[PDB]
RNA sequence: GUCAGGUAGAGAAUACCAAGGCGCUUGAGAGAACUCGGGUGAAGGAACUAGGCAAAAUGGUGCCGUGCACGCUGAUAUGUAGG
RNA sequence: CUGGAGAACUGAGGGGGGCUGCUCCUAGUACGAGAGGACCGGAGUGGACGCAUCACUGGUGUUCGGGUUGUCAUGCCAAUGGCACUGCCCGGUAGCUAAAUGCGGAAGAGAUAAGGAAACUUGCCCCGAGAUGAGUUCUCCCUGACCCUUUAAGGGUCCUGAAGGAACGUUGAAGACGACGACGUUGAUAGGCCGGGUGUGUAAGCGCAGCGAUGCGUUGAGCUAACCGGUACUAAUGAACCGUGAGG
């Protein structure tokens, strides 16, 4: 209950809703010696960790001749928004088998 | 103190500092050692409550002698001849304040990143030894 | 460092916990009577609320029809008012053949 | 030396069953200070050694590449060439 | 300046330690006839060794959950369970491991040698009274009778069982020699019953269309061990044993 108490605050109530194997931008702030840039960074979320203020996802984005893996801390500051562009129709928690997708229409 | 999980902190520019978070009741002394009786100078403090029925009367009457309500164990830290302390005196944690590195144990020089008296917590930056719900002493650090 | 295989110790707690519901009291170690109650009070619970996958589920632990009989029709009942603890373990001296610790385990029921 | 059923399979291998034959002539609790034997565990996959030995990987065939097909087919045909 | 217990301190002595390299400010400075260009101190950035070590970054996890091949049992189909290395493959919330993260070596003081230095003796971290000036400081409990009597730390009988601790039982992440952390009925440590979060990612059953193999509604739902937040209507209960009664 105190971690708890110490986290909540903390926290950020603004988290978009997005699941496994969905299309996903995600804004990130950039320091270049003292300037403040948002970088946009493409890619399909292939894995989401729960755990409250410790909560990540892993997005991979296939670059120009490899792909690339980026897990983002989403109660960081460093992100700022998190956009949806597809609903990805996977049926597993971990899309791991991606490294060697249908959509929803819900 | 007591040691009480663990968790991290995000700063405004963007940084994660991973912190050990303490909490630390109210310390209140219960004997004062000095030259003419123990040869040095040192408090004895406890802190927590025990069960009446538990803790047996000869402490009992060793706290009901400083006015003190019985804590759980004791600790005593010397003296640097440069500050005084009254049996029964009450100590809380914004004695760290003014102090960036603390000693847990040992575990030295770790950065103190907040504390805040309301809560009667501490935060420390890194690891301390333990388990959660363990004992800790938290002094300052002497390597200046 | 713990801060039968197991497909043994499995099978031995299933065929246990049915004769323990069968016959209200089972005689056996007192070791074995304290790791069968983290097998045996969870059944009770489920048998308490009556649904067909509860049914279901409760038949796929102990694979037999006649304890699930057993369970869901007085087993459930005479539990429902009691929130845990319908096991009671009686030590009764030790086994003659192997001076193990025996005590008996059984239901608290059987009050006529 | 002979008699050795059903399904799966190329087979006399192997796994799972019926009939028949059995639990092998000390046991109940607690967990490993790693004496022994397997599966799995990041990889600049040789940073070990005289020797990548013993493991692991591997094996096949609804085959046109010197990569493709593979467990089920409303239907073609509510069984197609044919003994 | 030897009565019987439960704690907090003083630390002689002994053991593990005195990392390395580069850049920037000091500074177009000192030395030298120019160029080239400091050393030390201070600050910052890597790697190696050791202690601590999980909120966050990976892997593993023979119990739970999803999917599935060949065969069999539960008088049946569907829906399950057991075996074939954990049947094989892909993950994860507690405990155990580091690549990552974090801390420590440096500075100060008395005594150096050679001609006032990274070595010795310290400061920092861990341990320490079977270290005999013989239990410092603080606290709790105790003021009970007759004979023999060579009349003195002699023997015998009767009465008493405190403080504190141990055993048994529920726990043992201190790494199985276990007297150890706490709690043991004014009682939530563990084994359950609930709620919340995470993982698994569309179960059983019912209904529409295709009258098949799938998918959708039902339903981001069902299930979930060692853990988080509550509740004693179960069980750790009530008698002993051990240790004494004013201290040369």
């Amino acid at each position: 209950n105190i971690i708890k108490q110490l986290e909540q605050e903390q926290m950020k109530q603004d988290v978009p809703s997005f699941r496994p194997g969905d299309t996903v931008e995600v804004k990130v702030w950039v320091v270049e010696g003292s300037k403040k840039r948002l970088q946009a960074f493409e890619g399909v979320v292939i894995a989401i960790r729960n755990r409250g203020l410790h909560s990540a996802f892993t997005v991979r984005k296939i670059s120009n001749g490899e792909g690339v893996e980026r897990v983002f801390q989403t109660h960081s500051p460093v992100v700022d928004s998190i956009s949806v562009k597809r609903r990805g129709a996977v049926r597993k928690a971990k899309l791991y088998y991606l490294r060697e997708i249908k959509e929803r229409l819900n | 103190g007591k040691k009480v999980g663990m968790t991290r902190i995000f700063t405004e520019d963007g940084v994660s500092i991973p912190v050990t978070v303490i909490e630390v009741e109210a310390n209140r002394v219960t004997q004062v050692k000095d030259l003419a009786n123990d040869g040095y100078r040192a408090i004895q403090v406890t802190t927590g409550a025990k069960k009446a029925n538990r803790v047996t009367k000869p402490e009992a009457g060793h706290f009901a002698k400083a006015g003190v309500e019985a804590g759980r164990g004791l600790w005593e830290f010397r003296l640097a001849e440069g500050e005084e302390f009254t049996v029964g005196q009450s100590i809380s944690v914004e004695l760290f304040a003014d102090v960036k590195k603390v000693d847990v144990t040992t575990v030295q020089s770790l950065d103190v990143v907040r504390v805040d008296a309301e809560r009667n917590l501490l935060l420390v930056k890194g690891a301390v030894p333990g388990a959660t719900g363990s004992d800790l002493i938290v002094k300052p650090a002497v390597k200046a | 460092m713990r801060h039968r295989n197991s497909s043994h110790r499995q099978a031995m707690f299933r065929n246990m916990a049915g004769s323990l519901v069968r016959h209200e009291i089972i005689k056996t170690t007192l070791p074995k009577a304290k790791e069968l109650r983290r097998v045996v009070e969870p059944l009770i619970t489920l048998a308490k609320t009556d649904s067909v996958a509860n049914r279901r589920l409760a038949f796929a632990r102990t694979r037999d029809n006649e304890i699930v009989a057993k369970l869901f029709n007085e087993l459930g009942p005479r539990f429902a008012s009691r929130a845990g603890g319908y096991t009671r373990i009686l030590k009764c001296g030790f086994r003659a053949g192997d001076n193990a610790p025996m005590a008996y385990i059984e239901l608290v029921d059987r009050s006529e």
